[PDB]
């Protein structure tokens, strides 16, 4: 990336520095804790799984175990290690003894640390295998078949009925995307258990569950070799099971996945520290799996004044920037995300975007960023609609763009038909092929609109995140200063699922996949 | 499923609209959706239109300053026993339910969640408190019929100290419903297919009956 | 306008100069000559009018008497004056007269030659007052309502029913248009006499009549005091009647009108000494009245493949420019063409459309550039069709075109609808509001594609001109150097209607309106 | 008039665009254009339509060379006494007529229009010279039958000098239609709704069916 908009790269270093502030800041507490939903990761990396008879999930039920007894604060792990030692049955049979009253974790007797220690990072060390494994199977794949150097069309399939997402997913593989995205069911981030099994029905999508990211990844593994591209599968992280569903694609090996640090707190009303604790370890198994995420910097563009809260955005970024590096993730592995979403009347509007889009580029060179279509202003006017479509598809190709997700001209109405898909995407190849070069060939005026709009974005973020660092994350949003919203540092759903470490806590899985 | 376009000599109105579901239905298989609809002239209008009152949020909040002058306030929660909250998060949470945003997402609204379990008599202390305009009570188990025994009570509580008038009570829940809501003293129940827009439509203009 | 292409402007005066050239060149002959075209012309800019019984316009048997009679070398104006002379009766009653067989120009005793002469003149002199008078009278409308800077949205409307062109004109005018325009009858410019009256039937169009000039214009006169706003009515002059279609259009005062210089013989086998003599009389009467011509370079583009012929069309431009000048008309009032007609599927192409574009008002800085929509490639797929009409678009307020002849997205099925006009207004203020200052903030890079596109088509239409230039004019046509066609300097429709002049030939108006 | 898209799932096939036209009907007041059609999938087809063979110039350029082999020439006259071109312009000149651009505008195609008054004499002098594969005279004066007597004698002439065969030959003019024509001697005659396109389409597969 070249510097078109003549920003001033120390003003950017500046504020980059100040989100690496407030991250490692909040970092200090994070470490010195865990939450309910790290443990029931951490079991389902060591193999329990299934449920029991009130279809609980077991992970949460040899947890809720655990807890009950004063023991998470040492950590899963452990006991779970413990009990395999002097009991000698696979933890997917501790599992079951301890859902059939059979067996009590508390009271084994605990053997020397030190000797469970090691046995829990052995049985680490082996599904870490599968995951390093299933990465390979990527990179494999990729060189077989080759990657688009350009942006990368990402569609959306959402029946709530699994075996039907996967006509509609192949359906659309074929018709030329790149990334499939499943909607997850309307409102499942609230939900503090994994449902088990293929889904059959759901409102507003398909949930999300192991079974039902198995059947989509073998679907779209069969049509891929077809087409001889590798598709890439999506679904969210979001919610106060952030880290199982991470651990959970991690093994069914998604390529992308939605995974934002501020999200739950802000639109879900989920506690910050159960929040930033969740968001910590999902990213780190994420990174380790050579996942994508994507952040949700949309959520504040579609109802607020998107002009007036670009630098909200920008923040948003940074912040979500860092953290995910304190988590092991590297840039090329952060899909930051932006919109195309100011009002089509607004005089100049376009000038407005595409400036903003060529900011993130160069602030971000190295991150596939995810720039999203218009959706708050796209009306039943389905002639209008594709046009502003075609404004957003310009800005990917002249501002490099990485991942693309296709607006449709029916956005505002429906779930696309097919017909809605294809319109969308010839859409999308008119004006990526037809304006190929346009990046290279086009220019910005010495200190016209364009760049001056950038700098004032970038001069309002940093103010905000000067604040932001004053502050403190938590405080921050204990006074609504970050997104207009206003969240009790104890308030909110899963603080009660947060303990602190005790001294002799051990996640095997953190050394093994991050390992400083 | 059919996308069917055309215009129709009519000032803009909800006349024309309908004759547009009208010459749309009479042609084939129905069940029109006016998806659009937009004036070429005073004698003119465009239609778009798909075949085989809700305010909106942007609306509400105008509805709010140009009939109520300040912004309402809300208190939710899951009363009493019952740790069911998914339901009221998709009425109260910014980011609501199915495409629906919630009551904090609304500019002219400032919607208190108290979450779950939370015992009648907390929930009108801090009813009273954040000075609440509208109240909203959820409930999911039904049992014992515990979930009427506890709606039933906190009505009792509300009147014994001359607070019930004070407030827009609603309730709502998977087995509830505007019928049963209604002979148990609260001034709307809505049922699982029901959204924030429902409520937020519903709450301000009940407001405004009553301000006058 | 600024130099955004970096284009050798020594190189553009080295064309230009060609085409002055060639020009000049060709003049020579137009002034040694008269058709029978343009004889009529006078008459009707002196009155003479009406039909004969068989319905021939009384112009038509004036002129047709005087060129049997061997009289045509003097010319109209001198008879009809000598005659006015001693027999003191109007030449409308001169025309009458003569087609009762009443009266015979060749035999009235022809006067002293300076005495008919001058009282030519001072006949000439009454009719450009009504014309002087008609170019006041628009210049006053516009300081009254004033006038849009951007481009012009210009409409087409085209019943083949007079009355019913008025009620879709009208609709237009307040749907938002600036220019309308009523399509002429397919194939009128191959008549040589203008039908007279108002028009109810014609296939393709309605005709071109004076008549029907009065009742548009008058409508839309009424319209736009409505809207206040000042509708600028276009028709077009090319064909065997130019010159009369011209003087008709100025004592009606048309606004706008075709005239372009090879058309009749490139496309319409119209011989090219006929054609070079008409549109030199036809281009001063339009300069005189002050109105803004239209080339038909889109004529060379919607069959042959538009991105190897931009030269023919950049030749063309300067071509029409030069002979415009010899006419006295000015820059500020030579609305020369172009259009947005290359393959939708071509890589980079709105690249390389975006800088020709850009060229062509780099090269003509005073004109009121008009630039066409893609009809071509336009398909069934009204919603491609859309987005090709919206990259159209963004080209004129890129590069400030001033006459915008908007697409439609039904361009290839049938005359637009009313929504189809809707649309395809709201589509392009959307983008000319959305991206209203792009041209000022947009720059092209150093030596790439788009700088280096438009000098490629430069230095080949220079190219093009040298030999031009070497040949001649007629030489060119005689063997299909310019265009891909072939044309005979002998050949074509109309020859028999050109007449050398004698020594004692006279046109009171062309120093009226011209003189020097 | 209507604006009405949609999609079908069969293969892209001209009975998919069938079933198009009948869905379209069979859902009111019809006289269906199927505008566009292009294919979703092997298996789907999308659709646009409005309700209430004639190759094109690309095509036949085309059908020229993989049947042909060179480009054929055309000589076309208004022949006699007959003054009116306008006709024969229509569909030898560049500009054509009503959008159906002329002979003169196609690639694989030497149009020579020899204009008005040609004498049957010339007409055939012209037709050996520039070597014709198609000839095109056009008549309008019917007055005496003068027309008839002309486009006789033009065959007589041709087929004295043992000629006809050697040519396609078309007639054409307001007064005129096939049954006149095939008649008379012509192998076709077109009357005034129709274009270039009409003409080409049908030279150019006679010339494949005698050249075989
Ligand atoms: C998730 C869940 C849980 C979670 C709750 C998660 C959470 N954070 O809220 C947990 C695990 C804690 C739970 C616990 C239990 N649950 Co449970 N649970 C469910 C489940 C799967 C989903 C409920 C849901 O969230 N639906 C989604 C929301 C959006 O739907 P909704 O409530 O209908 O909300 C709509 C309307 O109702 C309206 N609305 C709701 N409230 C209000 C209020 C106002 C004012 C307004 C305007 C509108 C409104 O808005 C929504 C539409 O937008 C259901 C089964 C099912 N499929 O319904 C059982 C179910 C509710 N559970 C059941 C039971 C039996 C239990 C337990 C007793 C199980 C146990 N431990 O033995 C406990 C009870 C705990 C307690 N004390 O309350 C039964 C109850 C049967 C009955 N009628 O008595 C159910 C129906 C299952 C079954 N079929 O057996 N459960
Ligand atoms: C214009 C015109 C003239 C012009 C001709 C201009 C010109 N450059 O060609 C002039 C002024 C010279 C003229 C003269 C005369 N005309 Co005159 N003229 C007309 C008029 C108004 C229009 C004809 C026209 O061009 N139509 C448009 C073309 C596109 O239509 P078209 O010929 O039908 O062509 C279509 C098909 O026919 C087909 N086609 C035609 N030829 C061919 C050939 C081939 C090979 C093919 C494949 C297809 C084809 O293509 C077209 C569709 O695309 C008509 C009236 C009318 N409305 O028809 C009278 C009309 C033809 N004229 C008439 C007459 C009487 C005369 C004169 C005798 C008048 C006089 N002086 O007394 C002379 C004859 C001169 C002569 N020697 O031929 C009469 C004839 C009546 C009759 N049937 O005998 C007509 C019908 C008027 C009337 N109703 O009285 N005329
Ligand atoms: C009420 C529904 O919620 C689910 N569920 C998930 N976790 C629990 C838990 N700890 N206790 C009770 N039900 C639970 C079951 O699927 C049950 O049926
Ligand atoms: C044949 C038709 O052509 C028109 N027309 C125009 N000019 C002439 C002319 N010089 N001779 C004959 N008809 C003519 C008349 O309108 C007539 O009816
Ligand atoms: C909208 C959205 C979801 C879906 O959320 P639920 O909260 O599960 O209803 C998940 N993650 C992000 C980042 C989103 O924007
Ligand atoms: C197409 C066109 C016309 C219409 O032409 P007719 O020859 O009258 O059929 C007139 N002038 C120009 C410049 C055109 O391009």
């Amino acid at each position: 990336m070249e510097s078109k908009l003549n920003l001033d790269f120390n003003l950017v270093e500046k504020a980059r520095a100040k989100a690496k502030a407030i991250a490692i800041d909040t970092q200090e507490f994070i470490e010195k804790h865990t939450t309910v939903t790290v443990e029931r990761a951490v079991c389902r990396l060591l193999g329990i799984d299934g449920v029991d008879t009130d279809e609980v999930p077991l992970p949460n039920i040899v947890v809720d175990h655990i807890k009950e007894n004063n023991g998470l604060n040492l950590g899963a792990a452990m006991y779970i290690a413990n009990a395999v030692l002097n009991t000698g049955k696979t933890p997917q049979e501790i599992a079951q003894a301890i859902s059939a009253g059979e067996l009590d974790l508390t009271k084994l007797p605990m053997k020397d640390l030190f000797e469970v220690k090691t046995k829990a990072l052995s049985m680490a060390k082996e599904t870490v295998e599968k995951i390093k494994n299933n990465r390979s199977i990527r990179e494999s794949r990729f060189e077989e078949y080759g990657d688009k150097s350009g942006p990368l069309l990402y569609v959306i399939v959402a029946t709530g009925n699994i075996y039907e997402d996967i006509t509609q997913a192949v359906a659309a593989a074929k018709q030329g995307a790149d990334v499939i995205a499943v909607i997850r069911t309307t409102g499942q981030s609230l939900l503090d258990y994994v449902p088990y099994g293929a889904t059959t029905e759901g409102f507003g999508g398909t949930y999300a569950t192991q079974e039902n990211f198995r059947l989509m990844r073998e679907a779209l593994d069969k049509v891929g070799a077809e087409v001889g591209k590798y598709i890439r599968l999506c679904n969210y992280c979001s919610g106060l099971c952030m880290p199982e569903i991470a651990a959970m694609g991690a093994i069914e090996r998604l390529d992308v996945m939605l995974n934002d640090a501020l999200y739950g707190i802000l639109f879900r009303d989920i506690n910050m520290q159960r929040t930033m604790i969740d968001q910590n370890f999902s990213r780190i198994i994420n990174g380790f799996a050579g996942v994508i995420i994507n952040t949700g910097e949309d959520n504040y563009l579609t109802t607020a004044d998107a002009f007036e809260e670009a630098h909200t955005v920008l923040a948003s970024q940074f912040i979500n920037e860092q953290f995910a590096l304190l988590a092991g993730l590297p840039e090329e592995q952060m899909g930051l995300g932006h919109a195309f979403e100011m009002d089509p009347e607004l005089k100049n509007g376009f000038l407005y975007e595409l400036s903003q889009a060529q900011m993130a580029r160069e602030i971000f060179p190295k991150a596939p960023l995810k720039y999203m279509p218009p959706t708050k202003f796209m009306t039943g006017n389905i002639f209008k609609g594709h046009i502003q479509d075609a404004l957003f598809n310009m800005v990917t190709i002249m501002t490099n763009q990485r991942i693309h997700l296709l607006g449709m001209l029916t956005e505002a109405l429906h779930t696309p038909f097919m017909s809605d898909r294809a319109l969308s995407i010839e859409n999308a190849q008119y004006i990526f092929n037809n304006m190929e070069s346009i990046s290279e060939e086009i220019q910005f005026k010495e200190d016209g609109l364009i760049q001056k709009r950038a700098g004032f974005v970038l001069e309002k973020a940093n103010e905000l995140l000067e604040e932001i660092e004053q502050l403190g994350l938590f405080d921050t949003l204990e006074k609504g200063i970050f997104g207009g919203v206003k969240r009790p540092k104890d308030g909110g759903k899963g603080l009660n699922g947060v303990v602190s470490k005790d001294e002799n806590y051990y996640n095997p899985f953190v050394e093994l996949m991050l390992n400083k | 499923k059919v996308q069917l376009s055309f215009t129709l000599p009519l000032k803009n109105n909800e006349r024309s609209a309908e004759a547009a579901k009208q010459i749309a239905l009479k042609m084939g298989l129905e069940e029109p959706s006016v998806v659009m609809q937009q004036s070429l002239d005073e004698e003119f209008t465009f239609f778009v239109v798909y075949g085989n009152e809700i305010l909106s949020m942007e609306e509400t909040d105008e509805y709010i300053k140009e009939n109520i002058g300040r912004k309402i306030v809300v208190v939710g929660a899951s009363t009493g026993t019952d740790a069911h909250t998914v339901g009221i998060d998709a009425i109260m949470n910014m980011k609501g339910y199915a495409g629906h945003y919630g009551l904090e997402r609304y500019e002219m609204i400032d919607a208190y969640n108290l979450g779950s379990q939370v015992a009648n008599e907390d929930f009108i202390k801090k009813a009273v408190e954040l000075e609440a305009d509208v109240l909203l009570v959820s409930q999911t188990v039904t049992q014992k019929n515990v979930h009427i025994q506890n709606m039933t009570h906190l009505i009792e509580l509300l009147e014994a100290e001359g607070l019930r008038d004070r407030f827009v009570l609603l309730c709502g829940g998977p087995r509830i419903n505007n019928e049963i809501a209604k002979e148990l003293g609260y001034d709307a129940g809505f049922g699982p297919g029901r959204f924030a827009d429902d409520v937020a439509t519903f709450a301000v203009k009940t407001l405004n009956d009553r301000m006058n």
